[PDB]
């Protein structure tokens, strides 16, 4: 069977596009964001000559960035600036592109040495990465070593050491897809088609009874990779349309209001993947997006948050009001308005990633994970995720 | 039209910085950017008219790693 997402409609698909649309104007290195670009260029809407222009800023940052800057990209966001050159039918070249190229297999190659020959270390970043790096070469067709794939086989092949998330595991299968489809690592072949198959079988187990595959922010790319392939013997055309459920569920209930996570699911309601980067149709029409108009009316209610971090001594704990509608981002200015709370973010495509916390900065391996009452882990960031009365957020220094 | 130091590229009416300005790389739609004017780690190879260092693995795999090309130029 094969994995379909029939069209939903077209308001519904055009409001995600709307929430898009207003980074089509923000082209501050801190805010450019591929992903945002290659989720709009494969989807059924367009940003007509904003899109020009935010190709423009992406090669101007990109490259004069790494070549020649606050803050310039990493090596993981240069994969993805790879997939907007494929989203507007280009190939990496000349001779700055050519040196592009050869810094993001430095990374590959620096992620394998880190892995090592026995698979113990961990990479610097993480496998979702590792995974996207050789699909934007692959993309590109840029070759890259067998010992280099070998690395991302182990890590998803049977008796394998850790465990990796539903997004990991669908960005590693679009990248074996990639390989297979290029016919690239031709000694390696057999092993890249039967982890296509784990990774496929693994996605399949992960579904939740709601429909998600992992949870509702998994599902876009997870579908991505679903999408590519057919599954024999399985019934993956029923596990699509549940899926298909819950997203819709989701989507009708504001589930995505992030433009990273809105630029994963953009394509596959345009039944595209990253794969379609490979022979990019890049004159296929597209809706024209236009600006919601839409008024802002402000909240008239109180709403009060208890702030609490336990993994510091002392401890800090203490009831935060905000409007109704704020953010945890907002809750934690207030404090730090208030006196006696520091903290420290950093921008990432997914917008604001909380690095430090009264002082302590998260180190390798470890992070500042976000929870709700009871012991839940957020599934949005600071700046996405608005509490409601009487919640209690928490921030807790973890390791993984 | 557009700041000083950085060459606009006339066709597209967008605006490149000087630096590729006869570079040999087509920066603008309109190609008016051009024609207008140590050791090395083991299992590693140096490139042949540089510092460079790259992996052996590198030879051979279809894209200039050297800035001479010189990975790539044995092969044949
Ligand atoms: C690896 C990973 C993943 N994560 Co995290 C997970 N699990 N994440 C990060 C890890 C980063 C560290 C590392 N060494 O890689 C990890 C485990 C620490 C991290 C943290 C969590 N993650 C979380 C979520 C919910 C996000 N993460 C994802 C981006 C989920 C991702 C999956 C996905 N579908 O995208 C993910 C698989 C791949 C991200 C990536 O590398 N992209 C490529 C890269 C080139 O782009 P980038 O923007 O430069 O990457 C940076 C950011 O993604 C930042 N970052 C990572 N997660 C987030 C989440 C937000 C909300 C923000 C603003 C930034 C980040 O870390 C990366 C830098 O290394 C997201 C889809 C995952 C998911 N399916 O649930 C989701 C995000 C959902 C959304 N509505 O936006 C947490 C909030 C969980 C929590 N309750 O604490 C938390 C972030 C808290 C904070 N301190 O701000
Ligand atoms: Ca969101
Ligand atoms: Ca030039
Ligand atoms: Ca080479």
């Amino acid at each position: 069977e094969m994995c379909e997402i029939p069209e939903m409609d077209s308001h519904l698909v055009e409001k995600l596009g709307q929430h898009l649309l207003p980074w089509m104007d923000r082209l501050s290195l801190e805010h450019l964001n591929p992903s945002i670009y290659v989720g709009l260029r494969l989807s059924s809407l367009q940003a007509g000559t904003k899109e020009d222009l935010y190709l423009h800023s992406l090669k101007l940052g990109y490259q004069q960035c790494l070549l020649g800057c606050q803050g310039k990209p990493s090596m993981g966001q240069l994969a993805l600036y790879l997939l907007a050159l494929r989203a507007n039918c280009e190939f990496v070249r000349g001779h700055k592109g050519d040196r592009l190229v050869s810094q993001l297999k430095w990374f590959l190659e620096d992620e394998k040495r880190a892995i090592g020959h026995d698979h113990k270390g961990h990479p610097h970043t993480s496998y979702y990465q590792y995974g996207l790096g050789i699909l934007a070469l692959c993309l590109h067709q840029k070759r890259v070593h067998d010992s280099v794939v070998d690395k991302l086989l182990y890590a998803v092949e049977p008796f394998h050491q850790g465990h990796h998330s539903v997004d990991t595991a669908a960005m590693a299968g679009l990248a074996f897809t990639c390989l297979k489809r290029s016919n690239f690592n031709p000694g390696r072949r057999q092993r890249i088609t039967m982890a296509i198959r784990t990774v496929q079988e693994e996605i399949l187990k992960a579904q939740t009874p709601e429909g998600h595959f992992g949870n509702v922010y998994s599902t876009p790319l997870a579908l991505q990779f679903l999408m590519t392939s057919p599954m024999r013997g399985a019934e993956l055309g029923t596990a699509c349309l549940k899926a298909r459920v819950a997203l819709l569920a989701s989507l009708q209930d504001g589930a995505f209001q992030n433009a990273l996570m809105i630029s994963q699911l953009l394509p596959v309601l345009n039944h595209k993947t990253y794969i379609d980067l490979i022979f990019p149709d890049c004159l296929a029409p597209r809706v024209m997006l236009e600006p919601a108009a839409e008024t802002i009316p402000q909240t008239q209610e109180i709403i009060s948050v208890t702030l609490q971090v336990l993994s510091l001594l002392p401890p800090y704990r203490q009831s935060i009001s905000v409007l109704a509608g704020s953010t945890v981002e907002d809750v934690l200015k207030k404090a730090h308005e208030l006196g006696g709370f520091t903290y420290e973010t950093q921008a990432s495509l997914s917008g604001p990633y909380l690095t430090s916390v009264m002082g302590k900065a998260a180190g390798e391996r470890e992070f500042w994970q976000l929870l709700r009452d009871p012991n839940t882990p957020l599934l949005q960031g600071i700046a996405d995720y608005r509490p409601k009365d009487g919640e209690t957020i928490e921030l807790r220094l973890v390791s993984w | 039209s557009c700041p000083p130091t950085k060459f606009q590229c006339r066709t597209s009416g967008l605006c490149v910085p000087l630096t590729w300005r006869c570079d040999r790389d087509l920066d603008c739609s309109d190609g008016s950017d051009e024609e207008e004017c140590l050791a090395c780690l083991a299992g590693e190879l140096r490139c042949t008219l540089s510092d460079d260092c790259i992996p052996l693995t590198w030879r051979c795999d279809g894209h200039p790693d050297c800035p001479d090309s010189s990975d790539e130029l044995g092969c044949g």
